[PDB]
């Protein structure tokens, strides 16, 4: 169950996903991205990401249709 | 149907369970209930070949869930404390494609073994818990170890 | 009065979800829709043991998109072909919107309903419906009568209906308050399962077909020079933690790349030596 | 012509819906239907069915019916539905091929010039044969034998595209799948693989069964082509191959020493690790 | 509103504006007569 | 994982501009750029610890 | 009739063998693959796809 | 009147090849079944008719249907390049009779044979068994060839209509004036 | 005649058996290889030819038994290492 | 729905259109319409969701040219 659940997460990171900005860290798990599509979201980090490259403004990709910080 | 399963429990009379068999047999959902319910109930503990070859035919043979829970409960109360005797029935609902009757084996080996202890029951519980694909026979394997478990009830949490 | 139950469920037959699910992707990004066959078994069972699809109309998806000459051509040929079964309902993909019913989507459904009080409305979206969840649903309504008098629109008798939570999307589009969502199950017997086994079943060969030697090769240096690097930086690591009370680690990834390594590396010795006994002149 | 023929995990469920529905009561054990999809010159893909009213008399295996109206019907339905399907081909149950599949391929042969058998299997799934599709081709047996029609037989995938895949995943996720290749799931395919090597062994040695004694006539292709594969073995002697010890150990190498010491450290160090954090909790408990 | 594209009756799609939206060719509703509609008024068009 | 992957699957929620709080149940805030809405607020958030001019998720 | 249209955009860089970003015109900016019968050996950054 | 799902077996064969009718014995054929399909539509309207051919193979060009025009263009260039074979021709009518659409309609063909049989008497009392036994009523002419209803056909009436059962008719048409109205003053009357 | 077991066939084989000079044995090689009826090569520093061809021939109903014998051995040759994988890792089959 | 079709494209003509949702689009086939016209700038009813040039509509302006009567 434990490989089938990482195969649900890595496939959560396939494509096509908008890109977007890292505007702030809100908790360990959440963060604000503001979409390219022209809108500001609050959303969740992926937990595999390194929080150490996520710095302001650095490029995200979010998920298509959940926005999340994939 | 309900009130003649549970007031005639045990007592394995032949003219209910044969007036509640036809109940069964009119092959109605709201009533397929509490017409298992009842076959369970009115030869409960028997081992009696006869209602467990029907039952189980008609769980095989009808399409309405209804029945099939009610079935279920009855086959699992048909063999009530019949300890090893039960193995074949248990076989024979484990290997089952429906899940309710794989649930129905669960409530069987919860019923044969109850309060016994068998190792082997509580194994046979545990792989089909861990194991079974459907979560209404893994939640009915579990729960069975109750049964099995409640005549030693220190040992029971560590499980 | 008699109230459907809330453990009354609709079971989606396999292939017709896999007809509903390659009918909404062909209409992307149009709207499509079909009638579904099957039998009401009871009061708390539906089920769909078949689906067609309906002729794209410029009208959408309406009552008047049924082509009722299309539909019954349809129904006796289907008859005919040995598929008897009465229309339990439709289907038309909300591409992208969720799953939930439109004002005309309800008035469709009233139109359906007036054929027969058990019939359902079931929507799929097909581009939320990626690899893994499938974004499916079935409504049936809620006749203003009982709302308005303060029933509520459907009795509970078990928890069957509860397992699963509404969405907040849905729930804004009217549902609990126009209609109701009814648990979806499918109805999947082991023959079917077996025969679509086949999609991902390799075959008897790539069991005893060997990787590439020199593909081999270069996959394991790769593999073992990350190794390398993994390794440092296990040290260095390590190093730190002696000077470090309880207060990405490189053992990790040392870890899974030991674990694809072990996998490959044996697979290939093993598989190359049972080429060499069973694949042999003799 | 088509080098390979794709069958979409629709088709496959449309005809196990068709056997069912007729088994009911149709005990005929072989059911024939028209099957469409997207036609290539390239690889062939079969994206969707409908079963028309067929019906087949045991006596002498050439009296049998084919309501060609309800084939042109349906497929006007299918084009109404979707116009980018065309007639492709055909399926039938009952694996063993009866007397009129060429009769029916040549009835079929008008709605569409390369009309192809596809035989869909329902029962046996053993190991390896979910399908067989199969084509007719204009030769009379051989270069110097009598008229014959002989089905051509065509590599046959079983792919699906995305959203009906995705439906495949759905009605799995059972205890099944695990896309990722475990060393477990890895030997048990290659027992898979040894079994159905046995299997095929089996079957050309019964065929060979039937043709030694006479019960079975020699087809000379199939004799040449066993001469051609016993012909094709390797050998393990030849002392150049055995040097493939070379490779074996060079594996051992990457096998042996760098990962299994790499993890047996990593476990040493995850022990030393709970040794002091349980001797560190006894000392924060005297 | 704007051009009446030359409707005749047989053409009684107009291209209409809505404000920062897109524009579009739409016809007429039954209630309504071409003759009270003609280019630069403001109208009232649903959404389906 | 398999929490996150649930959680995961729901959607975003849009930031926006508290305005002011309305009333102890509404709350005017503005969202860029679908506009200026008059939302509720939830079971877990109090309303006093929404002040003007902070940044809220709908 | 049975065809649907198409995004316009241009290719901004190429993340890995498949992964590319692009920018839709006048919209925003995505990761996307590419079909599976294609020149990749031409899709430069700044080609307009 | 009755409710029916006609099943002609049109004949194509070479033995067709004859000159019994005047300007064609295939074209008798072509022309008889399309009168014989006039006043078995004009006199159900909902009556279903179809077409089998049976030379060298029982193909089945149209079915039970209720169009004659189709039917009726299917007769032209029907190519009588073939070898007749009445046995398996009439046991596609059988089983196509079997597969009709609407289940009051009580089953019906109309078989038009102008070449020789060429066939053992006991297959064909043993079918006649077989179709007596499915209550298959079929209508038997016979056209060209001299052994105009022959000990074979004879025994296929009197069996069929075992004690004047179903009526299978033995309507004679005479090797030479096949003439419309030869073909309508028995059948349109009865049968 | 020879199953592979000394593929390397001297020069004074083909001599003797084709009735030939050792110098012609390799121009008739090279005409089998052009022709395209076999796919081997010549060895003449000790003068050998492998040889690996694909034409195959009748087969003399008796050969059938033979070559159903040799077919029969490779089987259960299979069949036995399937056993032994099998046996040696049940723990791991499942 | 109304666009400006930006330019017309070889392939056989293809056209990148902008529709007045300010959103560009490429159109493999070009709709249900004639092809040899069709200026670079004509204006043209495309369909509302698949996004096919289904009729042509005649020139609305060109700024001075209706600011000159
Ligand atoms: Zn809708």
């Amino acid at each position: 169950e434990f490989l089938h659940a990482q195969e649900e997460v890595k496939r959560i990171q396939s494509i096509p996903l908008v890109i977007g900005q890292f505007l702030e860290a809100v908790d360990q798990n959440t963060a604000i991205v503001g979409s390219t599509t022209g809108s500001n979201y609050y959303v969740r980090i992926l937990s595999t990401i390194d929080r150490e490259l996520l710095k302001p403004n650095a490029s995200v990709a979010l998920h298509k249709h959940s926005n999340a910080l994939v | 149907s309900l009130g003649l399963g549970l007031a005639a429990m045990g007592t394995a009379r032949q003219d209910v369970y044969d007036l509640l068999k036809t109940n069964l047999y009119q092959d109605d959902a709201v009533t397929g209930e509490a017409a298992g319910l009842a076959l369970g109930l009115v030869m409960l503990g028997s081992k009696n070949a006869q209602a467990i070859e029907d039952m189980v035919g008609y769980a095989q043979e009808t399409q309405h869930e209804k029945i099939l829970r009610g079935l279920a409960v009855g086959i699992a109360l048909v063999m009530y404390g019949r300890m090893e005797e039960a193995d074949a029935l248990i076989e024979s609902l484990c290997r089952d494609k429906d899940p309710i009757l794989r649930r129905s084996g669960m409530y069987t080996v919860a019923m044969a073994y109850c309060g016994s202890g068998n190792n082997k029951a509580i194994r046979r519980l545990l792989h089909v818990a861990v194991s079974d694909v459907n979560d209404d026979v893994r939640r009915a394997a579990v729960e069975s170890l109750g049964f099995i478990l409640f005549r030693t009830p220190e040992q029971c949490p560590s499980v | 009065a008699p109230a459907v139950d809330t453990a009354e469920q609709v079971y989606i037959s396999s292939l017709a979800l896999l007809k509903m699910l390659k009918h909404g992707r062909a209409g992307v990004p149009m709207e499509v829709m079909g009638l579904m066959l099957g039998e009401f078994v009871d009061d708390y069972t539906v089920r769909v043991i078949d689906v067609f699809a309906m002729p794209q109309s410029g009208t959408g998806v309406s009552v008047e998109a049924v082509d009722p000459v299309f539909q019954a051509k349809m129904l006796d040929m289907l008859k005919q072909t040995g598929r008897p079964e009465m229309v339990v309902g439709w289907y038309h993909s909300h591409p992208g919107f969720g799953c939930w019913l439109s004002g005309v989507d309800i008035n469709t459904q009233q139109s359906f309903e007036a054929l027969s009080e058990r019939a359902v409305a079931v929507v799929v979206d097909p581009i939320q419906s990626v690899k893994g969840k499938v974004v499916i649903d079935a409504f049936r309504l809620i006749n203003a009568n009982m709302m308005v008098l303060g029933h509520e629109p459907r009795q509970t008798t078990s928890n069957l209906g509860h397992l699963n939570k509404p969405s907040i999307q849905a729930l804004i589009h009217g549902l609990n308050r126009h209609y109701y969502s009814i648990t979806i199950n499918y109805r999947k017997n082991e023959l079917e399962q077996k025969m679509l086994l086949n999609l991902h079943k390799k075959s008897w060969m790539e069991g005893l077909t060997l990787q590439d030697y020199s593909e081999h090769c270069k996959h394991n240096e790769s593999v073992v020079k990350e190794m390398l690097e993994l390794a440092k930086n296990y040290n260095k690591a390590v190093e730190e933690e002696d000077k470090m009370t309880p207060e990405q680690d490189p053992k990790r990834h040392l870890e899974e790349h030991v674990d694809v390594l072990m996998t490959s590396n044996i697979v290939q010795c093993l598989a190359a030596m049972l080429d060499t006994v069973v694949f042999k002149l003799i | 012509a088509v080098q390979k023929v794709v069958v979409h995990p629709l088709v496959l469920l449309s005809v196990v819906d068709h056997f069912n529905r007729i088994g009911k009561v149709g005990n005929q054990k072989r059911v024939v239907g028209v099957l469409l999809g997207s036609w290539q010159k390239k690889v062939l893909d079969v994206s969707n069915s409908f079963a028309v009213p067929f019906d087949e008399d045991d006596k002498d295996d050439s009296v049998w019916f084919l309501d060609h109206d309800y084939l042109e019907n349906m497929y006007g339905m299918f084009k109404k539905v979707n116009a980018r399907e065309r007639i492709v081909g055909w399926y039938h149950t009952g694996p063993k091929l009866h007397k009129n599949d060429i009769a029916i391929n040549e009835l079929m042969k008008r709605y569409c010039p390369n009309s192809v058998l596809v035989i869909i299997d329902v029962k046996p799934k053993d190991l390896g044969l979910p399908t067989e599709a199969y084509i007719s081709v204009e030769e009379v047996h051989d270069d110097g034998t009598p008229t014959s029609k002989t089905f051509e037989h065509v590599t046959s995938e079983i792919g699906a595209e995305e959203a009906e895949e995705v439906g495949v995943e759905h009605l799995l996720r059972d205890i099944k799948d695990t896309t990722v290749g475990t060393l477990s799931q890895r030997i048990t395919n290659q027992v898979h693989g040894l079994k159905g090597l046995n299997s095929k062994l089996l079957d050309i040695r019964s065929y060979l069964e039937k043709v030694a004694t006479g019960k079975l006539p020699i087809n000379h292709q199939i004799i040449y082509q066993l001469q051609d594969v016993f012909n094709l073995l390797p050998d393990v002697s030849l002392q150049e191959f055995v040097k493939a010890f070379y490779l074996k150990t060079n594996d051992q190498m990457v096998v042996v020493y760098l990962a299994s010491l790499i993890r047996s450290v990593v476990a040493l160090h995850n022990l030393i690790n709970n040794k002091i954090a349980n001797r560190d909790a006894e000392k924060k408990e005297g | 509103c704007t051009k009446i594209i030359n409707a005749d009756s047989e053409d009684p799609k107009y291209i209409i504006n809505v404000k920062q939206f897109a524009k579009f060719v739409v016809d007429l509703s039954d209630q309504v007569a071409p003759t009270d509609i003609e280019e630069g008024m403001r109208v009232g068009v649903d959404r389906n | 994982l398999r929490e996150e992957l649930q959680l995961l699957q729901e959607q975003g929620s849009y930031v926006g501009e508290v305005v002011r709080a309305m009333d102890k149940k509404k709350v005017l805030v503005k969202v860029h750029p679908e506009g200026k809405f008059v939302v509720d607020v939830d079971k877990n958030i109090d309303i006093n610890d929404v002040t003007p001019n902070c940044r809220v998720a709908l | 009739l049975q065809s649907v249209g198409q995004i316009v955009g241009e290719v901004l860089k190429q993340l890995t063998e498949e992964k590319f970003i692009v920018k839709a015109t006048n919209g925003p900016r995505y990761v996307v693959g590419c079909r599976r019968q294609l020149d990749k050996s031409k899709l430069k950054p700044g080609t307009r796809v | 009147m009755v409710l029916e799902s006609t099943m002609v077996c049109v004949d194509n064969s070479e033995y067709m090849r004859n000159g019994d009718f005047l300007p064609t014995r295939l074209q008798a054929q072509q022309d008889a079944v399309n009168i014989v399909c006039h006043s078995k539509t004009r006199s159900n309207p909902e009556n279903n008719v179809g077409l089998i051919t049976l030379a060298n193979d029982c193909e089945v060009l149209t079915t039970l249907t209720p169009d004659t025009g189709r039917i009726l263009s299917k007769l032209h260039t029907v190519q009588p390049k073939g070898k007749i074979t009445f046995c398996t021709g009439i046991r596609v009518a059988h089983l196509a009779l079997k597969h009709r659409q609407g289940k009051n309609h009580k089953m019906r063909i109309i078989a038009f044979v102008g070449s020789p049989v060429e066939d053992n008497e006991k297959d064909l009392v043993k079918l006649a068994k077989r179709l007596k036994k499915e209550k298959v009523n079929v209508d038997i002419i016979n056209f060209g060839e001299e052994e105009v209803n022959t000990e074979k056909l004879t025994a296929f009436v009197n069996t069929l209509n075992g004690k004047d059962g179903t009526g299978s008719h033995l309507v004679t048409v005479p090797p030479g004036p096949s003439l419309a109205d030869a073909l309508i003053s028995s059948p349109i009357l009865a049968g | 005649t020879r199953p592979a077991n000394h593929r390397q066939l001297t020069f004074e084989e083909i001599a003797k058996s084709a009735k030939i000079t050792v110098n012609e044995v390799e121009l008739l090689v090279m005409k089998a290889l052009s022709v395209g009826l076999v796919k081997g090569s010549i060895d003449e520093v000790d003068k050998r030819v492998h040889m690996t061809w694909v034409q195959p021939r009748v087969l003399d109903l008796q050969q059938i038994k033979g070559m159903k014998d040799r077919l029969e051995f490779w089987c259960t040759d299979v069949k036995s290492m399937e056993m032994l994988v099998e046996h040696q890792a049940h723990d791991i089959l499942t | 729905l109304v666009s400006n079709v930006i330019e017309l494209l070889d392939v056989g003509k293809c056209a990148v259109i902008k529709t007045s949702t300010r959103q560009t689009y490429f159109l493999p086939v070009i709709g249900l319409v004639d092809a040899e016209k069709l200026k670079p700038g004509d204006l043209v009813g495309v369909n509302k969701d698949s996004y096919l040039i289904l009729e042509t509509l005649p020139t609305e302006y060109d700024s001075r040219v209706k600011a000159m009567e």
